[PDB]
């Protein structure tokens, strides 16, 4: 039960849309009828920040920007319109089963 | 007395949302709908007003629709399984122009097809709409038949009709149904008057579209629901606070003819028509129609502030889905409700006082568009009469806009399923769980130790 | 929320510290709560996991027998004790409530042996660092 | 269809409880069915359609619910009665509520759905104890 | 994920035990002749209703159908002797019928010590039959009808 | 080769007696309400299960669940009635409601010393429906009386 | 074979009842027989 | 290898009307058999 | 396992719902189906076998 993630860093200007990938080895669907894989983020100093929960639905406080979906072992982000504030390490976490999990972790950036 | 104990209570009003099945009853032939099948029914119930509560209501996530819809389905399959397949007919033919004396509506055509496994010439006559055929290799004289390359054509049994009946759906032991009584109401939200019943007020099934025949009536006024007024894309349906006459006809005589084209397998049709051909149509009056329309369009502003409303005819094409349609005692008709719909009411303010509606009758039916299963209807000798009531509308409301304040409304939905929900909007399935516990006082009163 | 941290510091392998985590705002005794580790310049790591009644703990299997986490649901605090420190548990360590709370667990009447739900977390502490070897 | 308690609280309803007592329906109502189980043999020459299987299974189902609620009843000792008792200590830890509050001002609807996640577990303390326990002692007695 | 708690004895937790403390876990045998989808879930009952309404035109509902009604028979196949008996439950009852040694003359200090259900049942089963008409007619006679008669002034 | 014993009297042999006797083997005849092939019933049981595993067959095999859950509803309407009554357990119960000679005013030796139950049914038939409702009011006054 | 020992097997079957009974091989199906009866010292006390 | 698949060459009424039509699908030899020794039918 | 099946499909009407589907034409290097196995690993898979024969 792994979970990898790709790019390994990725600088996209701002407005640019950009994509984060997070593959499973294991299968994340939740015993209540929905995956248990969530998403987030940090700045250097900084520490994770909830973006998006389940999935689909993202978390309160969080630009609709933010999207995501995926197949019942893999799930990837998509963020439109990357704004420059949005720079950093992103990873993603797997509690559908213990040990709980996290992705390889892959870091945001701008390009010029 | 600080001390508190567990106590046991049956017979606890609490219920909660549930889904289950629900339990057809009702009151010398079958019919499509064979209610005789169903469980006849309580004489007088057995309902309970409720007393200082509310309960939510959405009329677009009640799945009794969704049951209805299935459920009506599986019977015209029921009615259909044990009946004659037309394969036999799917042949070119070649078919002349009636002498009616509109003009090439009715075909009289002529077909050889070898009836018994024999070798057999057999040169029979039939008769046809002009719906009912496709016209092959440009300017000629030969046909083929509408729904033959993708579908199966079956002929609905002479000896079951149509004949819409009234329906009961009642709930299982166990079970309660619960229903706003609570005059008018939007279909969604907290409704306040609400009572319960063992079993639904009578519903009455019915193949149509645009217009909503023989419904119920609103109590008071005239009510508009949709699922989402500023949302276009979702249907309008209106119900009437009083119901609008129509009635219409076939003014002609018609001759059943059989053709025996096999084994149990006789084949019905017209072997002749009876007097003048007239074309088939209704009638309905004016003054009612304009005044109902009057009401409509205030409750229409009530939602939409006070803009320009129009009423238009639909966007044309597939008679199926863009004319009017019902089905009247086992004869298909479809009509032009343009004529009802011609008209601008965007502020205060023609010919005869009644309007005459003229409709195309149509053999071959794509009943729930399902691809590959066919239906033919059999002609049923003239003398066809009808009547019935408008008793609500389905509109919808124009995409986009042309920036003049400016909302159009036209005959529309196209899901029958929506037939439904003007007839359920008040009701809701509920469960009751009477077992429930409770804290002291008392005690159980044992020996120790 | 407020969620700190408290007791941080360095030590030598062998020795042992109780980091404390302190919280308000919220129910407490009504969420269950986590402990996560980051090594420097490295990515993230699950530690531990404690069960809003404070009955059901679980933790990662490198930290399994040395780790002990603790709770006291009156004064709103988590205490994650650990004992016979390596050099490798050198790290950040955060304190973290999760994002959505259960409640009772669950018991089911056919040997349910009354489970308990975890989900994803929602608010990360500031986190504090725990240095472990002998200079 | 006794639900006329549902517009009051837990007091008050607790007094029409017992008021209520003819069955929720079936009963009577299963007698009238026995005019419709008479019935039934023209819906058997009918023969296999659709509302005829609904109608089925619409029976089998109700029959289910009946005998689900009554079990338990049968094996908490208390049978039936509408109201009884049992010696399970009501642990704080499901609730802590004033009486006057748990019955005054509160819809037993509404109570429900603050019990859902213990009354699992009531059901079985009240199992294990009330008539696990109970049922010896009374045999324990007799053996002397 | 998921933590796990304790028993809660659990499902046919005794039947290895001895009968003695074996005895004490009727409750959680009676409270599963019905089950096998307990407690909400509450996802699960959402799909076998599903599927229980979806089915209801074919065979394999059918077989569903089949399967309920057997439940519920075997269910009241049990209830009707314990409501015959004097011995509506309850979980357990005596009767005025004495042990006829025939059927067996092992020490109780044997069998609530060291045996399984299951092993005293095999001794048992050809005189099932016999024990309760026994107890059946033990009930009616007298218990019942002298019972009559000793209301009778 | 198979021997024969003693009885033990079966079903429904009691319709000889005689109401006198016939309150005895009141089990007897209840026990096999809900079976014609009441027990293990080697070499017949096992086919009865058998058989219900070959319902893929339509209308015929369905017959046979109607005619399962008609004895199964059969059987539970009556338990509800006995239920509503107060009689829960088991065979004889006594009620608060004074006969009505209205019905009938045979020697009480003459009803049970000579007379059969089938006679019974046939001489009080019509009053039937009556005598039911006034068993419940009793039942309902005495939970209200018993309070 | 047996003419020079040793043993020989091919690669056969015979249904795809066997392709089911790998993986079911370890259960059983039991039903529960709830009720039974046994021998006390206690009486049921009732008059005569 | 050779003769694995074969390239007919049948043919078929359209539904009813006076069509035969010639046609051509692929098959693979376990699918077929061959008509009068060797011949290509 | 692999199937060198670059082809495309091709519908031909029967009838009345009858819609033929097969193959129109590979487009590629026709090469025969097959599976490939490591050897190694199932020659040891064997001599675990043996042995419990
Ligand atoms: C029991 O049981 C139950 C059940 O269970 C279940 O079942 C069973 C049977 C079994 O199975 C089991 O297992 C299971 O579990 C339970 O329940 C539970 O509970 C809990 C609790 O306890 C809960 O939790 C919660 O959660 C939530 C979430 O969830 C929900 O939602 C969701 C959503 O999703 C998504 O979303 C989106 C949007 O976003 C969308 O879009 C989408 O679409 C979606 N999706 C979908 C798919 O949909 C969902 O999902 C879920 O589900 C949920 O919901 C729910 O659901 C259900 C179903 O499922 C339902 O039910 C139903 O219903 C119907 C009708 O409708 C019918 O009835 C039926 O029958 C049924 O079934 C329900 O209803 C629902 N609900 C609702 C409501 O609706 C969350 O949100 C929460 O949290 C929140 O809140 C809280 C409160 O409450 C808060 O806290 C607070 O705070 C404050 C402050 O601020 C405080 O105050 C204070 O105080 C002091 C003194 O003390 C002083 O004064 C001071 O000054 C003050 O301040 C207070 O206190 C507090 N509170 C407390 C209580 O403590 C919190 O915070 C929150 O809020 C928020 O947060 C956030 C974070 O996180 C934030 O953000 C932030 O912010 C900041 C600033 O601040 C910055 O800005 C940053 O940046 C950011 O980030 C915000 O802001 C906030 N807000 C505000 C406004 O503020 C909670 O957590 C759970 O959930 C439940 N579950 C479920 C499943 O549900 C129970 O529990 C048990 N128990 C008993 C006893 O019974
Ligand atoms: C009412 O209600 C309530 C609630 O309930 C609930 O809910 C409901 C609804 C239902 O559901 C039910 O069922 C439930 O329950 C109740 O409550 C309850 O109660 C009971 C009683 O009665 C209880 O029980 C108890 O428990 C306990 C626990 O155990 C565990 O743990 C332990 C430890 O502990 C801990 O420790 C620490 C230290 O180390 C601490 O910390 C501290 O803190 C302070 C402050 O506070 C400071 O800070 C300091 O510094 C520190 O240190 C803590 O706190 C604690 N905790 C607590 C909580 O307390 C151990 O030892 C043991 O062993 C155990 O363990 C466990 O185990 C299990 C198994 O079995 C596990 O699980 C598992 O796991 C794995 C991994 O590993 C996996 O996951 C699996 O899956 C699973 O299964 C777990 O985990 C574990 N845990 C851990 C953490 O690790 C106990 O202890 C107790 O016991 C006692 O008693 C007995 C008699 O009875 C005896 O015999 C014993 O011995 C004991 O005693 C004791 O001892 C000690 C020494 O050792 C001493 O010291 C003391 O003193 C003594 N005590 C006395 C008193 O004396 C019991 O069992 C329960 O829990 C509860 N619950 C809850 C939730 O909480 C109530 O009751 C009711 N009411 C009425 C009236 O009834
Ligand atoms: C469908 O059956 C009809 C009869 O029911 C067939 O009509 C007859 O068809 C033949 C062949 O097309 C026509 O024959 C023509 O006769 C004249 C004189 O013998 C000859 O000069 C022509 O070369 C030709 O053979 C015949 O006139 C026509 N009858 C009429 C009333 O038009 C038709 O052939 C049948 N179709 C099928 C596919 O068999
Ligand atoms: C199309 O429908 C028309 C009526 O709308 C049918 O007309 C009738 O057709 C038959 C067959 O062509 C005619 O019968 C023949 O009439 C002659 C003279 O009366 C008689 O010698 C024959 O024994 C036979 O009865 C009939 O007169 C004609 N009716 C009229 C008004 O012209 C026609 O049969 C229908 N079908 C076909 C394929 O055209
Ligand atoms: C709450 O809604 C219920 C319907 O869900 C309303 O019930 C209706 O109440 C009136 C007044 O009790 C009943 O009308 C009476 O009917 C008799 C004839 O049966 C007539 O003699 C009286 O003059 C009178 O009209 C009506 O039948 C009853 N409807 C049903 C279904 O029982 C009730 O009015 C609603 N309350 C509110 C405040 O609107
Ligand atoms: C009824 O449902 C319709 C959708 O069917 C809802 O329409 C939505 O209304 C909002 C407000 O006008 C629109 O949001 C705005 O959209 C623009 C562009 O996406 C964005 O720049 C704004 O920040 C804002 O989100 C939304 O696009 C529109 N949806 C569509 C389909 O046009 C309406 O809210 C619904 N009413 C109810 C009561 O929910
Ligand atoms: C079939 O009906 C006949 C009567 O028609 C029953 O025969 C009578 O049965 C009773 C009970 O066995 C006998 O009564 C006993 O007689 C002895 C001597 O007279 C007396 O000591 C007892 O106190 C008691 O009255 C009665 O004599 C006998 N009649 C004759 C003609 O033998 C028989 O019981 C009925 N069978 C069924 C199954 O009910
Ligand atoms: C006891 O019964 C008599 C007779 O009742 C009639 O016969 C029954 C079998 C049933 O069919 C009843 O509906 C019949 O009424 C009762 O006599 C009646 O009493 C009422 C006054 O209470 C009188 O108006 C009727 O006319 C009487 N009936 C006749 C036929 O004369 C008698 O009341 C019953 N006793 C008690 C205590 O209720
Ligand atoms: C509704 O239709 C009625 C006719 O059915 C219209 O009433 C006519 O109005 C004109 C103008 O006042 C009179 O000449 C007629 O005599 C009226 N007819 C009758 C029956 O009184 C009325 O105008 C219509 N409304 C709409 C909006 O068009
Ligand atoms: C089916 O195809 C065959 C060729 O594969 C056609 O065969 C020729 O058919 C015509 C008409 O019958 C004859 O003139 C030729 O002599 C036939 N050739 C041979 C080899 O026999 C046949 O026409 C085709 N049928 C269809 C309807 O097109
Ligand atoms: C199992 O297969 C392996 C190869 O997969 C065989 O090992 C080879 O043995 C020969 C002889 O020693 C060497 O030339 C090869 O280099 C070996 N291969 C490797 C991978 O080391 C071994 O002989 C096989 N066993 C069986 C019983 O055949
Ligand atoms: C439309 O005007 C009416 C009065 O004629 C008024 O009641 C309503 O508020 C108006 N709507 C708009 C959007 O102003
Ligand atoms: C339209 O007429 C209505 C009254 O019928 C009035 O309320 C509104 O002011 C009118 N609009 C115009 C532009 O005069």
């Amino acid at each position: 039960i792994v979970m990898t993630q790709t790019p390994l860093s990725l600088s996209v200007t701002p407005g640019q849309p950009a994509s984060i990938s997070c593959k499973s080895s294991e299968s994340l669907r939740q015993s209540n009828g929905k995956t248990s894989l969530y998403w987030y983020r940090q700045k250097p100093g900084q520490s994770p920040q909830l973006l998006v929960f389940e999935v689909s639905n993202r978390f309160s406080g969080v630009s609709d920007r933010f999207v995501g979906s995926g197949s019942g072992t893999d799930f990837t982000l998509r963020i439109s319109r990357v704004e420059a504030e949005d720079v950093g390490f992103y990873y993603c976490m797997q509690s559908k089963d213990f040990p709980l999990t996290f992705g390889g972790g892959t870091k945001v950036d701008l390009k010029r | 007395t600080e001390k508190l104990w567990v106590t046991v209570y049956y017979g606890v009003p609490v219920w909660k949302e549930a889904t289950t099945t629900l339990f057809c009853a009702s009151d010398e032939v079958h019919n499509v709908w064979a209610t005789h099948a169903c469980v006849p029914t309580d004489p007088n119930p057995q309902e309970v007003v409720l007393e200082n509560v509310t309960e939510h209501f959405n009329m677009w996530k009640n799945n009794m629709v969704e049951q209805m819809q299935e459920d009506i389905i599986s019977l015209w399959d029921q009615s259909l399984k044990p009946c004659v397949k037309l394969t036999p007919l799917c042949v070119t033919l070649n078919c002349k122009d009636v002498n009616a004396t509109e003009r090439g509506e009715i075909k009289n055509c002529s077909f050889n097809i070898t009836t018994s496994i024999r070798d057999e010439v057999q040169k029979e006559y039939a008769l046809f709409y002009k719906l009912d055929v496709v016209p092959i290799d440009n300017n000629n004289t030969s046909y083929r038949l509408i729904s033959c390359d993708t579908s199966v054509i079956t002929q609905a049994c002479p000896k079951i009709s149509f004949e819409p009946i009234p329906i009961h759906y009642c709930a299982p032991a166990g079970f309660a149904i619960l229903k706003c009584n609570d005059k008018t109401f939007n279909g969604k939200g907290p409704c306040k008057n609400v009572s319960t019943v063992q079993c639904t007020h009578g519903i009455r099934p019915v193949v149509s579209t645009q217009l909503l025949l023989n419904g119920s009536l609103a109590e008071e006024e005239v009510v508009i629901r949709s699922d989402n007024f500023t949302n276009n894309a979702k249907t309008i349906i209106v119900q009437l606070k009083e119901s609008v006459e129509i009635n219409c006809t076939r003014p002609n005589n018609n001759t059943r003819k059989s053709i025996h084209i096999g084994p149990g397998r006789a084949f019905y049709t017209t072997g002749e028509i009876i007097g003048d051909i007239r074309q088939a149509h209704c009638n309905i009056s004016r003054a009612k129609w304009n005044d109902t329309l009057k009401q409509i369009v205030i409750k229409l502003r009530e939602q939409f502030e006070n803009k320009t409303i129009v009423f238009n005819h639909s966007s044309g094409g597939d008679p199926e889905i863009v004319m009017h349609s019902f089905n009247c005692g086992g004869e298909f008709f479809y009509c032009n409700s343009t004529q009802l719909f011609n008209s601008t009411w965007n502020n205060n303010t023609t010919e005869g006082n009644t309007i005459t509606l003229p409709c195309r009758i149509k053999q071959i039916i794509n009943m729930w568009q399902e691809v590959g299963k066919a239906m033919y209807a059999p002609p049923i000798r003239g003398q066809i009469r009808c009547s019935s009531n408008i008793t609500g509308l389905l509109l919808t409301r124009d995409g986009g806009i042309n920036e003049n304040g400016t909302e159009i409304f036209r005959p529309g939905g196209g899901d029958m399923r929506d037939n439904w929900r003007s007839e359920l909007y008040k009701y809701k399935v509920v469960k009751i769980e009477p077992l429930g516990v409770a804290p002291t006082k008392a005690k159980r009163r044992v020996v120790q130790r | 929320v407020q969620l700190v941290e408290s007791g941080g510091g360095v030590v030598q392998p062998g020795k042992s510290v109780r980091l404390s985590c302190v919280v308000s705002d919220f129910p407490f005794s009504k969420y269950p709560m986590y402990w996560v580790r980051q090594a420097p310049g490295k990515g993230l790591e699950w530690v531990a996991a404690i069960s809003g009644d404070a009955w059901h703990v679980v933790y990662s299997n490198s930290v399994q027998g040395r780790f002990l986490v603790s709770r006291d649901n009156v004064k709103n605090t988590l205490y994650l004790e650990m004992n016979s420190l390596k050099i490798e548990d050198t790290a950040v360590y955060r304190c973290a409530r999760m994002f959505q709370e259960s409640g009772p667990p669950r018991l089911d009447r056919w040997s349910g042996r009354n489970y308990y739900y975890y989900s994803g977390m929602d608010v990360w502490g500031q986190g504090t660092t725990v240095t472990v070897s002998s200079a | 269809g006794f639900l006329g308690a549902a517009g009051s609280t837990m007091g008050a309803a607790s007094m029409t409880l017992t008021v209520q007592a003819r069955l929720l329906l079936s009963g009577i109502v299963q007698q009238q069915n026995n005019l419709l189980r008479a019935i039934e043999a023209q819906q058997r020459m009918l023969q296999l359609t659709v509302w005829g299987i609904k109608q089925l299974q619409a029976r089998v189902l109700a029959v289910e619910r009946y005998l689900g609620d009554q079990q338990l009843l049968g094996i908490w000792g208390c049978s039936g009665k509408l109201i009884c008792t049992t010696a399970v200590p009501w642990n704080a830890s499901w609730s802590n509520k004033s009486l006057d509050r748990i019955w005054n001002n509160m819809t037993w609807m509404e109570w429900e759905r603050e019990i859902d996640n213990y009354t699992s577990e009531i059901y079985t303390l009240i199992e294990e104890s009330q008539n696990q326990q109970e049922k010896n002692e009374q045999e324990l007695l007799e053996l002397d």
